[PDB]
C-alpha cells in the first residue's frame, strides 16, 4: 500500500524475469564463442534483442517510484540501477546519429591499415603487423613511421567524429541528471545516503590526484633509469634530461612498457623463473593445472569447484575443424553455470592466467546470493584486482617450490629478485600515469575546460608534464592522437586500472598481514592461510550491496584507497633505483623536443 | 501376498505436476513395504522428524498422507517446519508439530529439457501466508497497486505465478528436485492395519 512495499514486489519479479533472459543471452553467447556458426550468431542476436527489449520496458515500467520514498538503501540502490536510463533520453534521430558516430570510430579502429606511399605490396593492420613491429623492432626510423602513419590514418578520419561524440555525450549527461559524461562516468564511485561511508563524484579527482602525487618519486626514479639504458640503446636520439620520446616505449601508445624488458633487463646472466620445461618434463596438461588452482583456491579457504563447471568448461582448444575466441575469459552464465573459455597452453603465462580466470570465477560464487542487479563487483576495479591479487600469489618461488614444479634444492638471490620486480614494475606502475592523464584530459574534453582549438596542444602538454612523455613529429590540430586507444574509440572507462592497480596492493598487503608473513611483500604466499581466505570473503560475499568504501573496510582497515601498499611493495626496487640513478638526474624537462 | 502399498506409484510417477499445486496422494489399507523407497536413487535429502526410519514399521498409521512435487535445490531447505521462506510461506507450509518423512532426491536427469522447462510453477505473490497443509489454486491479478487493477495487469497489477526454467546446464542448487512429503496422522478410531 506504499512505495516501498510496491517497489519490492516489482523489483522480486524483475530480478526474476531478469535471470532467465540473462541466462538465455549468456548461453547464446558462451555457444557462439565456443562454436562460431550463422545459426550461433543468430541465436545470439536474437537472445540479446530480447534481453535488451525486456531491459527498456522494465526500466520504463519502473520510473513510476520515486527515490525520495525509498528508505531500504538497496532497494534504492537496484531502482537507480534500473532507472540509470539506459534506453536514450534524446529524440530519436539523435540517438541513431550517436549510434552512428560510435559504429563509425570502431570501425575505423578495427579495420585501420597501413601501406607503403603507392605501393599496395604491403597493408599492415593493427594487431597482427603494426603491434608486433612496435613491440619487437629496434628501428628508430621504422618505430617513428609506424607511429606517424597510424596517427595520420585514424586521428585525422576520427578528430570530427570525436568532437560531434563529446558534444552529444555532453547532450546525453544534461539530459540525465549528470554534469558531463566525465562526470556520468565518475558516477560510478559516488556513494550517497551513506553517512560516515559516503563517496562523492567530486572526491574521484581528488584522491586521484593525491594518489599521483604519491606515486611520482617511484615513477620519476623508474623514467629516470629507463631513459639511461635508452640512452645505451639508441646513443643521440635521448637527452640526459629530456623527456622519453613516445614510439620508443614499446607499444604503439605507450600504455605498457613490458616491451621494453629485453632491452632493459638490469642482470642478464640470470634467466628468470621459468617453468615450462619442467612442466612438460613432469608431463604437466591443462586440465591439471587447472586442478591444482582448484586446490589452491581451497587451501586460501575459499569453495571447491562443481561438477557442472568440470563437465561443461572448455578449458583445452578443440581446434580443427573448429575455431573459437583464444582470449581468455571467465564467464558467470548465472544460475550456478560458470564457466572458463581459454586455449590454454603449458606455459606459466596460462598458469598465471588460469590462477586470474578461476579468480573471477569464485569472486562470482561469492555474490551469486545477493540479487541480479546487485551480482557484480562494488565497482569496477575490484574483480579484476581479485583475480591479480592470486595472479602475484601463485607466481611465487615459495608456491612453485611447494608445488613441485621447481626443484627444491634452488636458492634465490638479489639479481633474481631485482629483476622480478622491475619487470612488473614496467607493467604496473608504468601504466598509472598514463591512465591518470588520459582519464584527466577526456574528463576535462567532456567538461569543456580544454577547447577545441587546442584539444592536442594541451593533451602533448599534459602528457610532457605529467608522463614525460613527447610526440617525434609536432601534431598541431588536425590530429587527434588518443582516438588510437581501443578504450578512447569505443567510449570504455579508463580509470578503471588505476584503480584497480591501487586496489590489488591493498588487498595483497591486508591478505599478507592476515598470512602472518615476515619479510618483503613481493615474496608473500597465502596458500595455506585459512585466515587471509574469510578476510578476502568477507567482501567477496557482498557484491554491490554495499558500499565500495565499506568493502574496503572489511578488508584492509581503510575506508579509502591507499598507495602505500604500492610503494611498500616496490620499496626494495626503489632502494635499488637510487642506487643505480645516483649519478643520473632524475626528472624530466619540458624545454626539449625531438623536432628541431 | 494380499496387499501392498503403492509406494512405487508415488515415486516413478514420470510428472509431479508443479509445487503451487502439490498433488496430495492419501494411501491407506495396505502392506507396507519400504524395501522399494530405500532401493531408489540415493537422496539429497532424508529427513524424518516424527519416527525413526526403522520404528516406522513398528508403529502403525490409518492415514499415511504423500505429497510430491518438483522444487529447487535450495527451496528443499524451505520444506522444514519453523522455516521462513518463499516456498515456505506461499506454495506449501509444513506444521510446527509436523510428525512425516521428507524425502528428495534430484530429478535433472529426467525433468530438465534443453529449451527450458515451463511446466512446473511456484507462487511468489499471495495476499498473506498460507496455513499449515494448505494448497491455493486461486490465481487472479495480484493487486500491488492502490489503484484497483480493474482485472489487468500490467502497472502495479501482477500474477501469481512465476515458473522454473529448468536446463540440464543448470549447476546444483537450481536444479529440479524430487520432494515426496510422507505424513502420518493419528486419530481415535480402529485401525486395523499392522504386520
Ligand atoms: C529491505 O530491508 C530489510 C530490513 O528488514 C532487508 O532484510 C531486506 O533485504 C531489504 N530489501 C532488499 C531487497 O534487500
Ligand atoms: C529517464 O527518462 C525518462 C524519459 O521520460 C524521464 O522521465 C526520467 O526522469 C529519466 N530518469 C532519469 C534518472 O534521468
Ligand atoms: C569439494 O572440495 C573437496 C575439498 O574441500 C574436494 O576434495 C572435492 O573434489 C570438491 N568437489 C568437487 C566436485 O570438485
Ligand atoms: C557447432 O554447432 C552445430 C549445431 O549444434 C553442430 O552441428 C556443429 O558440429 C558444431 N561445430 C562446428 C565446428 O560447426
Ligand atoms: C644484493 O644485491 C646487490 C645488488 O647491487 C649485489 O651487489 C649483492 O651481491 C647482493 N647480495 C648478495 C648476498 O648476493
Ligand atoms: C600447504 O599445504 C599443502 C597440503 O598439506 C602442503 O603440501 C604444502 O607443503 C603447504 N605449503 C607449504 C609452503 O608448506
Ligand atoms: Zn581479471
Amino acid at each position: 500500500s506504499t512505495i516501498e512495499e510496491q517497489a519490492k514486489t516489482f523489483l522480486d519479479k524483475f530480478n526474476h524475469e531478469a535471470e532467465d533472459l540473462f541466462y538465455q543471452s549468456s548461453l547464446a553467447s558462451w555457444n557462439y564463442n565456443t562454436n562460431i556458426t550463422e545459426e550461433n550468431v543468430q541465436n545470439m542476436n536474437n537472445a540479446g534483442d530480447k534481453w535488451s527489449a525486456f531491459l527498456k520496458e522494465q526500466s520504463t515500467l519502473a520510473q513510476m517510484y520515486p527515490l525520495q520514498e525509498i528508505q531500504n538503501l538497496t532497494v534504492k540502490l537496484q531502482l537507480q540501477a534500473l532507472q540509470q536510463n539506459g534506453s536514450s533520453v534524446l529524440s530519436e534521430d539523435k540517438s541513431k546519429r550517436l549510434n552512428t558516430i560510435l559504429n563509425t570510430m570502431s570501425t575505423i579502429y578495427s579495420t585501420g591499415k597501413v601501406c607503403n606511399p603507392d605501393n599496395p605490396q604491403e597493408c599492415l593492420l593493427l594487431e597482427p603487423g603494426l603491434n608486433e613491429i612496435m613491440a619487437n623492432s629496434l628501428d628508430y626510423n621504422e618505430r617513428l613511421w609506424a607511429w606517424e602513419s597510424w596517427r595520420s590514418e585514424v586521428g585525422k578520419q576520427l578528430r570530427p567524429l570525436y568532437e560531434e561524440y563529446v558534444v552529444l555525450k555532453n547532450e546525453m549527461a544534461r539530459a540525465n541528471h549528470y554534469e558531463d559524461y566525465g562526470d556520468y562516468w565518475r558516477g560510478d564511485y559516488e556513494v550517497n545516503g551513506v553517512d560516515g561511508y559516503d563517496y562523492s563524484r567530486g572526491q574521484l579527482i581528488e584522491d586521484v590526484e593525491h594518489t599521483f602525487e604519491e606515486i611520482k618519486p617511484l615513477y620519476e626514479h623508474l623514467h629516470a633509469y629507463v631513459r639511461a639504458k635508452l640512452m645505451n640503446a639508441y646513443p643521440s636520439y635521448i637527452s640526459p634530461i629530456g623527456c622519453l620520446p613516445a614510439h620508443l616505449l614499446g607499444d604503439m601508445w605507450g600504455r605498457f612498457w613490458t616491451n621494453l624488458y629485453s632491452l632493459t633487463v638490469p642482470f642478464g646472466q640470470k634467466p628468470n623463473i621459468d617453468v615450462t620445461d619442467a612442466m612438460v618434463d613432469q608431463a604437466w596438461d591443462a586440465q591439471r593445472i587447472f586442478k591444482e588452482a582448484e586446490k589452491f583456491f581451497v587451501s586460501v579457504g575459499l569453495p571447491n569447484m562443481t561438477q557442472g563447471f568440470w563437465e561443461n568448461s572448455m578449458l583445452t582448444d578443440p581446434g580443427n575443424v573448429q575455431k573459437a575466441v583464444c582470449h581468455p575469459t571467465a564467464w558467470d552464465l548465472g544460475k550456478g553455470d560458470f564457466r572458463i573459455l581459454m586455449c590454454t597452453k603449458v606455459t606459466m603465462d596460462d598458469f598465471l592466467t588460469a590462477h586470474h580466470e578461476m579468480g573471477h570465477i569464485q569472486y562470482d560464487m561469492a555474490y551469486a546470493a545477493q540479487p541480479f542487479l546487485l551480482r557484480n563487483g562494488a565497482n569496477e576495479g575490484f574483480h579484476e584486482a581479485v583475480g591479480e591479487i592470486m595472479s602475484l600469489s601463485a607466481a611465487t618461488p615459495k608456491h612453485l617450490k611447494s608445488i613441485g614444479l621447481l626443484s627444491p634444492d634452488f636458492q634465490e638471490d638479489n639479481e633474481t629478485e631485482i629483476n622480478f620486480l622491475l619487470k612488473q614494475a614496467l607493467t604496473i606502475v608504468g601504466t598509472l600515469p598514463f591512465t591518470y592523464m588520459l582519464e584527466k584530459w577526456r574528463w576535462m574534453v567532456f567538461k569543456g575546460e580544454i577547447p577545441k582549438d587546442q584539444w592536442m596542444k594541451k593533451w602533448w602538454e599534459m602528457k610532457r608534464e605529467i608522463v614525460g612523455v613527447v610526440e617525434p613529429v609536432p601534431h598541431d590540430e588536425t590530429y587527434c592522437d588518443p582516438a588510437s586507444l581501443f578504450h578512447v574509440s569505443n567510449d570504455y572507462s579508463f580509470i578503471r586500472y588505476y584503480t584497480r592497480t591501487l586496489y590489488q596492493f591493498q588487498f595483497q598487503e591486508a591478505l599478507c598481514q592476515a598470512a602472518k608473513h615476515e619479510g618483503p611483500l613481493h615474496k608473500c604466499d597465502i596458500s595455506n592461510s585459512t585466515e587471509a581466505g574469510q578476510k578476502l570473503f568477507n567482501m567477496l560475499r557482498l557484491g554491490k550491496s554495499e558500499p565500495w568504501t565499506l568493502a574496503l573496510e572489511n578488508v584492509v582497515g581503510a575506508k579509502n584507497m591507499n598507495v602505500r601498499p604500492l610503494l611498500n611493495y616496490f620499496e626494495p626496487l626503489f632502494t635499488w633505483l637510487k642506487d643505480q640513478n645516483k649519478n643520473s638526474f632524475v626528472g624530466w624537462s619540458t624545454d626539449w623536443s625531438p623536432y628541431a | 501376498i494380499t496387499n501392498l502399498c503403492p509406494f512405487h506409484e508415488v515415486f516413478n510417477a514420470t510428472t509431479f505436476a508443479s509445487v503451487y499445486a502439490w498433488n496430495r496422494k492419501r494411501i491407506s489399507n495396505c502392506v507396507a513395504d519400504y524395501s522399494v523407497i530405500y532401493n531408489f536413487a540415493p537422496f539429497f535429502a532424508f529427513k524424518c522428524y516424527g519416527v525413526s526410519p526403522t520404528k516406522l514399521n513398528d508403529l502403525c498409521f490409518t492415514n499415511v498422507y504423500a505429497d510430491s512435487f518438483v522444487i529447487r535445490g535450495n527451496e528443499v531447505s524451505q520444506i522444514a517446519p519453523g522455516q521462513t521462506g518463499n516456498i515456505a510461506d506461499y506454495n506449501y507450509k509444513l506444521p510446527d508439530d509436523f510428525t512425516g518423512c521428507v524425502i528428495a532426491w534430484n530429478s535433472n536427469k529426467l525433468d530438465s529439457k534443453p529449451s527450458g522447462n515451463y511446466n512446473y510453477r511456484y507462487r511468489l505473490l499471495r495476499k498473506s501466508k498460507l496455513k499449515p497443509f494448505e494448497r491455493d489454486i486461486s490465481t487472479e491479478i495480484y493487486q500491488a497497486g492502490n489503484k484497483p487493477c480493474n482485472g489487468v495487469a500490467g502497472p502495479n497489477c501482477y500474477s501469481p505465478l512465476q515458473s522454473y526454467g529448468f536446463r540440464p546446464t543448470y549447476g546444483v542448487g537450481h536444479q529440479p528436485y524430487r520432494v515426496v512429503v510422507l505424513s502420518f496422522e493419528l486419530l481415535h478410531a480402529p485401525a486395523t492395519v499392522c504386520g
